[PDB]
């Protein structure tokens, strides 16, 4: 599969959710968005809190 | 009015203006200081997502 730059890449480079940029602001979302630690607790969150 | 060689002159394409700092007060007058990026976010935050 091909990368950026052209080059075709033999392994595959995740895009970091963090890194994404919000669109109805413009900015990369921060570190500390809830679905964010959602994510990253994602067991003991649904566990908990039902969300 | 600012010069045409030796000036400074800035942009911010997330807050998307165009900005420039200038030193009046003691102690830097006619010295030039280094702003740091995280005391000027306070006042433009896009400056912490592009910079």
């Amino acid at each position: 599969p091909y990368d950026e730059t052209g080059a075709q890449v033999t392994s595959v480079s995740s895009t970091p959710f963090g890194s994404l940029i919000d669109t109805s602001t413009g900015q990369q979302i921060l570190g500390t968005n809830p679905v964010l630690t959602s994510y990253n607790s994602y067991t003991t969150q649904a566990n908990t809190n039902m969300q | 009015r600012f010069p045409t060689s030796g000036y400074n002159a800035y942009y911010d394409s997330v807050d998307k203006v165009v900005f420039v700092v200038v030193s009046f007060l003691y102690p830097y007058t006619t010295t030039s200081v280094n702003i740091p990026l995280s005391y000027l976010s306070k006042y433009l935050p896009g400056l912490l997502t592009a910079q």
